[PDB]
RNA sequence: AGGGGAUCGAAGAUGAUCAGAUACCGUCGUAGUCUUAACCAUAAACUAUGCCGACUAGGGAUCGGGUGGUGUUUUUCUUAUGACCCACUCGGCACCUUACGAGAAAUCAAAGUCUUUGGGUUCUGGGGGGAGUAUGGUCGCAAGGCUGAAACUUAAAGGAAUUG
């Protein structure tokens, strides 16, 4: 089965950034994936994305911006205590200094930067960096 | 030697293995 | 098809060309043929991939042969277009 | 003793191009060595192993010798020099020749907070030849070069102060966690971050612009 | 950003036309790969022609952006465009390769045909392929004449043609030659067919 | 590629039950595990042992270097079992008697 | 077993690239001319130096040859690429009625250009290869 | 040892384990795919005839025929003599028929 | 990058391929800077004056370097009826 | 356990050869082979590539489905089926080049999207041997299978490629 969407999806985008596609398919899309995707935006690793309402499931169109390196997603979806994002981030992402670790929560989907000033942790989805 | 013989071979020393254990019920 | 492509609008000839299924939305290319038998004037709205032999509203002419795609219109029979 | 070929050389020999980074900012083709003794005077240039190895012959061996280079300095360049001569001072001569060419930059970055100079990697990297992968993997401050001899003595000649490092697979084969150890360095300028996000104008390059002063007449 | 003036002449796409530029590549079709304009049935493709002289006049931008001229190598093989790469030799001084490329011309810095250009050109990406594929090693662009069935690995800059060959190789170099010369030159107008000539080109009689 | 193992957020017995049943093929563990030493392994899985030279035996050593090594069969105390124990140095089993 | 060796072959190779001229055809005359020019210290390779060199005049007549090209065989072309016996007419005029172009390209040419000659062909697709 | 081959036995491919053919000379099993499988097409007369036969015959143009001895071989008993011929690794990657 | 108060530390701020924005390195030996003279009204084109387009190794050894630099120039405007929205 | 047994044909006889050779070859030729009713349950049962899932590159073909061509020919006048050509398409089976991607490499468009490490799942392996043995189950008419040890032993066993 097509289990994780979001991952499945988030493949896509790695696979087209790679190459330098200048955007990509994007078949099931969630919520998730929108508001994974919304937090990219808001950084600014991805340009616009076009969400088709095919009369269905749903299906996005990304623009890419040559600026994402990966599009981490992280799989059984481990829940995280406030400190322990820290040995994530740490493990996950290239350097103190930048990139971002994609958890949902409480909150809503923040990045962990956003997620320390709020103070409130959850599960994690995915980074990038 | 061949493998497949040595495969042979222990199957042999299997059999006469069971009619000594069998000699003592 | 290389790098940039600007996918939301794509070439009209591609959407025909591409699978009925495997474009933008999943739009049927099947319709309703609107078949009138030499009998009776009156026009029954034959889907062209019908499945059965498929007779006329009351009098048994029979319209269409259900083949695998669309179906073979049995004899000299005129239709209109959806 | 100079006389170059390559318009580059000539055109360093002019005095046009500086020193050095021009030369990195348009990948320019230093295929000759005299340029980057002229633009680098501080290049050291140690030797880190030689193997004898054998090509076996209608009656006994061929002992040839591949000398392994690390050329650098501490400002923030390296080289990486194997060559396989019969003569082993030859060798280690060629050597020394190749690694200048090879020579490649390095982004320095923190640890964590800019505050004083940057004498860390930028980001964790990877190297991967053969099959050894070099990650490295930016320290903190003062925490010291964390490595295998190989790769730390590479990571003196680039000034990298302090980074930790997982010399993976087979490291004990010199040639290769070096040339592993190269591309981790090289990868760094060609990893992105968000302060290249910036975007510059594409100069033009000595090449294009100091037409006239290159080539013959 | 552009003139608005070159839109090809009237005579120009007949002299074109002529040559059976967009009456070549058959069948075989590369999928980089956009220029045609319809495909004629059984064993045909059909080249748009607006596409390949915008891209005539832009390699002519950027072999003029080069300063010094005598640089520039121009490249032949496959026998059809030999004397045409002489004849852009002559008009427009930049140092070409007939025939054989020998490969360590780019690179290999001991040859006695070493050159270093700062632009190549290239007939056949089929058969010059080498000096291409070499070229990469020393950062260079490749102007170079695709067909729609050659390989484009290592080009920039690729004039769509008929590379069945014979008349198309050498008029399309001469349109190059041209516009070369009308962007910095002698010649200040678009119009007027001169003297120079396209037959100047082209394959002889062996 | 799922790469074998699996990956659920409550998988986690299907991970400790593999783990501790591939283990089974760590020599180390399987040692420690099986009481080997203890049950077997001359000394009872101990740093050394006392035991009563038998003999000052001559072992013709293996290939390559070629030597009679100069040992000495032992009876250990504590199990009764018979081993053999080299001694070091020139002579010395003359210290040994 | 008569193959002249490199350094005869060699030498007369840059002896005729050097001078074409001072080399009539008949050897005595070039075996006084290679003693005179290039600085042998024997007699046989000298002699037979000059044997080659003959040979290559004698080639020079019947045409030119690979590696041996050079400044007068450059121009003994060159002239006939400059001149060449082609062109009356233009040629690739319209000389035969208005071009026979297919549908295909008739229809390109009413895209991008306005009024050109034509010559409309059936486009005979054909049976077999 | 690894692949010689990306083929190996060849027609076998989404298809578990087909038939096999006797060989000619061996008479060795192999199957109809690892086979090499000739075709000889000989005249029923041998060249060295033909001449003699057609002077002492009967009739004008005459059948002549020719024997179809579809062949096989064990690709041993093949390269001891018949068309094998043992290629260069990278030669090995033709399809080509030879010769022709 | 920057150090306490600018001072804009690590020098060979490179060159960011045109086509990708994926960088070019110091020894990618495959880039490439494409330099395209400026037209100006009736001949002329205007010397010492580029629109300048750096691509990167990756889009150039594919093949990929031919459309990308038509896009390139189209959008910069130095082309017209070349590189499509759609395809 | 039945039926049949043509030829080959484990066993055997037997004719040569070689220092010898119950080994090829030679000649014969029960058991089988073939089949039917039971079992057995393993094979290089090998694509030595678990299954599903997605996404990355072109080339041309290749086939089983399906579209469009005032295309060609069939010719019984328009034909209409059929059969191609050409372009593109869902399904299947495999090659070419560069690899910028993998890979120890051979190679691989999957063995890619993996130290820039996380789509889901099942299984197996942890130097070589000892050993697929000992034992105990368990299954089998049995052969044997499945399951499966250590003590002891040893510095290599491999794999791939390079030159000889
Ligand atoms: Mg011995
Ligand atoms: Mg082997
Ligand atoms: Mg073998
Ligand atoms: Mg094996
Ligand atoms: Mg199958
Ligand atoms: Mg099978
Ligand atoms: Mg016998
Ligand atoms: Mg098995
Ligand atoms: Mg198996
Ligand atoms: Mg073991
Ligand atoms: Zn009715
Ligand atoms: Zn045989």
């Amino acid at each position: 089965t097509r289990t994780s969407v979001l991952a499945d999806a988030l493949n896509a985008i790695n696979n087209a950034e790679k190459t330098g596609k200048r955007q990509v398919l994007i078949r099931p899309s969630s919520k998730v994936i929108i508001k994974f995707l919304q937090v990219m935006q808001k950084h600014g690793y991805i340009g616009e994305f076009e969400y088709i309402d095919d009369h269905r499931s749903g299906k996005i169109v990304v623009q890419l911006n040559g600026r994402l390196n990966k599009c981490g997603v992280i799989s059984p979806r481990f829940n995280v205590k406030i400190a322990d994002v820290e040995k994530w981030t740490a493990n996950l992402l290239p350097a103190r200094q930048f990139g971002y670790v994609i958890l949902t929560t409480s909150a809503g989907i923040m990045d962990h930067e956003e997620a320390h000033r709020k103070h409130v942790s959850g599960k994690i989805l995915g980074f990038v960096y | 030697m061949r493998a497949k013989w040595r495969k042979k071979r222990t199957r042999r020393l299997k059999r006469k293995r069971r009619k000594v254990r069998a000699r003592s019920k | 098809m290389v790098l940039v492509q600007d996918l939301l609008h794509p070439t009209a000839a591609s959407e025909a060309r591409k699978h009925k299924l495997k474009t933008l939305v999943q739009s049927p290319r099947s319709h309703f043929l609107d078949v009138k038998c030499p009998g009776c004037l009156n026009i029954t709205t034959v889907f062209s991939h019908a499945q059965t032999a498929v007779t006329c509203e009351s009098c048994s002419t029979v319209l269409c042969t259900p083949t695998g795609g669309k179906a073979k219109l049995s004899e000299g029979t005129s239709f209109r277009r959806k | 003793g100079w006389v170059p070929v390559t318009k580059l050389g000539r055109l360093v020999k002019a005095g046009k191009i500086s020193s050095i980074e021009e030369i990195f900012l348009h990948s320019l083709p230093v295929k000759e060595f005299q340029i980057i003794d002229q633009l680098l005077p501080n290049l050291k240039d140690e030797v880190m192993n030689i193997k004898p190895v054998q090509k076996q012959t209608r009656a006994g061996q061929r002992t040839r010798f591949k000398a392994v280079v690390v050329v650098g300095d501490s400002n923030g360049h390296v080289g990486l020099g194997i060559k396989t001569a019969k003569e082993v001072a030859g060798a280690i001569r060629a050597g020394i020749i190749i690694a200048k060419l090879s020579v490649i930059p390095i982004r320095r970055g923190y640890w964590g907070t800019n505050l004083g100079q940057p004498h860390s990697l930028a980001t964790k990297t990877s190297g991967k030849c053969g099959s050894v992968s070099v990650r490295l993997i930016p320290a903190p401050r003062g925490s010291g070069i964390v490595a295998s001899p190989a790769v730390k003595k590479l990571m003196q000649l680039a000034g990298v102060e302090d980074v930790y490092t997982s010399s993976t697979g087979s490291t004990r084969t010199l040639e290769n966690t070096l040339k592993a150890a190269f591309v981790a360095i090289g990868n760094t300028y060609g990893f992105l971050t968000p302060n290249l996000w910036e975007v510059q104008a594409l100069t033009p390059s000595p090449m294009d612009v100091y037409a006239d002063y290159a080539t013959a007449s | 950003s552009l003139p608005s003036t070159f839109d090809l002449t009237s005579e120009d796409a007949q002299l074109l036309l002529a040559a059976r530029v967009h009456l070549g590549a058959k069948n075989v079709q590369v999928h980089q790969e956009p220029y045609v304009y319809k495909a004629r049935p059984d064993g045909v493709n059909v080249i748009n022609v607006g596409k390949t002289w915008e891209k005539i006049v832009l390699a002519a931008r950027i072999i003029a952006a080069i300063p010094n001229p005598e640089d520039v190598v121009a490249i032949s093989s496959r026998t059809y465009g030999q004397r045409a790469v002489l004849k852009y030799a002559a008009h427009t001084g930049a140092t070409p390769i007939a025939g054989r490329f020998t490969p360590g011309s780019f690179t290999n810095y001991i040859t006695r045909s070493f050159k270093e250009p700062r632009l190549v050109i290239v007939t056949d990406p089929r058969s010059d392929a080498q000096a291409i594929k070499e070229s990469s090693y020393v950062n260079i662009p490749v102007i170079a004449l695709t067909d729609l069935d050659s390989p484009s690995e290592y080009v920039d800059v690729a004039i769509p043609c008929n590379n069945r060959g014979k008349h198309s190789i050498g008029l399309i170099w001469y349109l190059l030659a041209r516009e070369v010369l009308r962007l910095r030159g002698a010649l200040p107008d678009r119009t007027q067919p001169w003297a120079i000539m396209p037959d100047l080109y082209f394959y002889r009689n062996p | 590629m799922g790469k074998g193992k699996p990956r659920g957020l409550n998988s986690a017995r299907k991970l400790r039950v593999h783990r501790r049943n591939n283990r089974w093929a760590e020599t180390t563990y399987k040692k420690r595990l099986l009481g080997t030493a203890f049950k077997s392994s001359p000394f009872g899985g101990s740093s050394h042992a006392k035991g009563i030279v038998l003999e000052k035996i001559g072992i013709e050593s293996k290939q390559p270097n070629s030597a009679i090594r100069k040992c000495v069969r032992v009876q250990l105390i504590k199990n009764g079992k018979k081993v053999t124990a080299f001694v070091p140095n020139d002579g010395c089993l003359n210290f040994v008697d | 077993g008569r193959v002249r060796t490199k350094t005869v072959k060699r030498a007369s190779k840059a002896l005729i690239e050097k001078y074409y001229p001072k080399l009539t055809m008949d050897f005595q005359t070039n075996k006084r001319l290679c003693d005179e020019i290039a600085t042998i210290q024997s007699k046989r390779l000298r002699n037979k130096i000059a044997g080659y060199t003959t040979h290559l005049m004698k080639r020079i007549q019947k045409g030119p040859v690979r590696g041996i090209s050079f400044k007068l065989q450059e121009e003994e072309r060159e002239r006939k690429d400059q001149y060449v016996p082609d062109v009356s007419a233009l040629d690739l005029s319209h000389s035969n009625d208005v071009l026979n172009v297919d549908t295909q390209t008739a229809e390109l040419v009413n895209s991008l250009g306005l009024k050109l000659p034509l010559s409309v062909s059936s486009v005979s697709a054909v049976r077999d290869r | 040892m690894p692949k010689k081959r990306a083929s190996n036995g060849r027609n076998k491919k989404g298809r578990g384990h087909v038939k096999p053919v006797r060989c000619v000379n061996c008479s060795r099993s192999v199957p109809k795919d690892k086979a090499i499988k000739r075709m000889a097409i000989r005249n029923i007369v041998e060249a060295a005839a033909i001449r003699d036969l057609s002077e002492a015959s009967v009739y004008a143009e005459y059948a002549l025929p020719k024997t179809y001895n579809k062949l096989h071989y064990c690709i041993s008993c093949a390269i001891h003599a018949r068309i094998v011929r043992v290629r260069s690794r990278t030669d090995r990657r033709i399809r080509a028929p030879p010769q022709r | 990058m920057e150090n306490d108060k600018g001072q804009l530390v690590e020098l060979y701020v490179p060159r960011k391929c045109s086509a990708t924005n994926r960088i070019i390195k110091a020894k990618d030996h495959s880039s490439v800077q494409i330099n395209i003279a400026q037209v100006d009204e009736e001949g002329r084109a205007i010397p010492g004056e580029y629109v300048t387009y750096a691509l990167s190794g990756y889009i150039r050894a594919r093949g990929e370097a031919d459309d990308s630099l038509n896009r390139l120039a189209q959008q910069d405007g130095l082309l017209k009826n070349v590189w499509s929205y759609s395809r």
